């Protein structure tokens, strides 16, 4: 995130870091067992990083899973990222609390305008 | 871990929906219908490599996934956004059947 501010700490739930060695890629929590997140960040391995505000240091609120499933819009498109979406199965259910929550899937389609919110750790 | 550039701490930006035809107009010949433009014209503001997967949420509903752009908060190309109320019923089947 360019030009963004510091998240209040665990004030997005919803938000995950994709772990494989490193953060690499961010995703959201929409069920106890089920991350979304791009198609193009897909790897053969990855640990899903919960809970988490800075992810270098151990704060006491993570909890790290490994994904058990990860699939892959059946018609993403690698060279124009079309249908870039995909689904991460937790190999265990994460614990929901205040810091580890879903976020809702849209009713409908937002507005031209409509104000929303963006974060992740990615380069500032 | 954030090793050579990435922050450590999470970071934050509100950032308006944009319109279609802005979008197209951004990205000539690269949007498709399950594309959203969201942020600044002007540029300054915007999501960046590291980000991408994940969420844009407005009024408490997810309706972006950070995906890709032209450079990060250059003027004229906001980021690019998966355009999550397509998906809803993959969403949906695809967790129902696994
Ligand atoms: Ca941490």
């Amino acid at each position: 995130i360019v030009g963004g501010y510091t998240c209040a700490a665990n004030s997005i739930p919803y938000q995950v870091s994709l772990n494989s060695g490193s953060h690499f890629c961010g995703g959201s929590l929409i069920n106890s067992q089920w991350v979304v997140s791009a198609a193009h960040c897909y790897k053969s391995r990855i640990q899903v990083r919960l809970g988490e505000h800075n992810i270098d240091v151990l704060e006491g609120n993570e909890q790290f899973i490994n994904a058990a499933k990860i699939i892959t819009h059946p018609n993403f498109n690698g060279n124009t990222l079309d249908n870039d979406i995909m689904l991460i199965k937790l190999s265990s259910p994460a614990t929901l609390n205040s810091r580890v929550a879903t976020v809702s899937l849209p009713r409908s389609c937002a507005a031209a305008g409509t104000e929303c919110l963006i974060s992740g750790w990615g380069n500032t | 871990s954030s090793g050579s550039s990435y922050p450590s701490l999470l970071q934050c930006l509100k950032a308006p929906v944009l319109s279609d035809s802005s979008c197209k107009s951004s990205y000539p010949g690269q949007i498709t219908g399950n594309m959203i433009c969201v942020g600044f014209l002007e540029g300054g503001k915007d999501s960046c490599q590291g980000d991408s997967g994940g969420p844009v949420v407005c009024n408490g509903q997810l309706q972006g996934i950070v995906s890709w752009g032209y450079g990060c908060a250059q003027k004229n190309k906001p980021g690019v956004y998966t355009k999550v109320c397509n998906y809803v019923n993959w969403i949906q089947q695809t967790i129902a059947a696994n």
